[PDB]
């Protein structure tokens, strides 16, 4: 049941300010294809998002 | 990093995505063109492109591209309020060492009109040598 | 062989899933170790298999 974790960071994930929609449709379907790796992929996400983040 | 450390206004692409998008600029691309990373990366770099900008000239690249080689041309290219600048533009594909083409580099160079003779060939030198510097750079990507 | 390339020669992961791994590879050259680790399991994770 990585159920509850992968809602939660697919939440997350949407919420990231300075991602585009192609890029948060990317990480949104690599968790729900692959749960166990929830943790891991939003690391990934958040580390994209600040790349990202206004200078 | 050392891609990073370029301080020219350039932008990559990926070829081998479908229709060829941005997938990294240059941060002072970003803001001479007044866009953000989270607004372009993905997108073909022709959105630079609007009402007076000569067909010919954009057709050119198109075949550049096409045939997988270099180009250098001049073109009216706008920011995204929509102010009008000239561009010095150089393009220059990638590759490994069995020729495969990996990604196109593209240099661009602000100006307020056309340039010619030796401003044209200063121009020309600082955008070719950047390009191998970024080529340099990504290698390993 | 170079991460982009790898990236590709992929075939179960999706035209946005290698975008977003592309483009995360050239804003941190020194994390593609662990990017190429993600896209290889994910590829394993969404094959036909
Ligand atoms: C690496 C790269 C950088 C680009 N930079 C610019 C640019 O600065 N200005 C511009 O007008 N087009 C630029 N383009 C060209 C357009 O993306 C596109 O290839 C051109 O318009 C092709 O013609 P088409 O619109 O008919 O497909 C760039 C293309 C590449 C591959």
């Amino acid at each position: 049941k990585f159920n509850k974790e992968k809602t939660r960071a697919g939440a997350e994930i949407h919420s990231l300010p300075n991602l585009n929609v192609e890029q948060k449709f990317a990480f949104i379907v690599s968790l729900f294809d692959d749960p166990s790796q929830s943790a891991n992929l939003l690391a990934e996400a958040k580390k994209l998002n600040d790349a990202q983040a206004p200078k | 990093t050392t891609l990073e450390r370029i301080e020219k206004n350039f932008v990559i692409t990926d070829p081998r995505l479908p229709d060829n998008p941005i997938i990294f600029a240059s941060d002072s691309f970003l803001q001479l063109t007044e866009y953000s990373r989270e607004e372009i990366l993905g997108r073909n770099a022709r959105f630079l492109q609007g009402p007076e900008t000569d067909r010919a000239t954009v057709r050119k690249i198109r075949d550049a591209i096409d045939n997988q080689t270099e180009v250098t041309v001049q073109l009216i290219n706008y920011t995204k309020s929509g102010k009008k600048f000239w561009n010095l533009f150089h393009l220059q594909p990638m590759r490994d060492q069995k020729g495969d083409v990996q990604y196109f580099i593209g240099v661009q160079l602000d100006g307020t009109e056309h340039v010619r003779d030796a401003a044209e060939r200063e121009g020309v030198m600082l955008i070719k040598k950047t390009a191998e510097n970024i080529d340099e750079a990504a290698k390993e990507l």
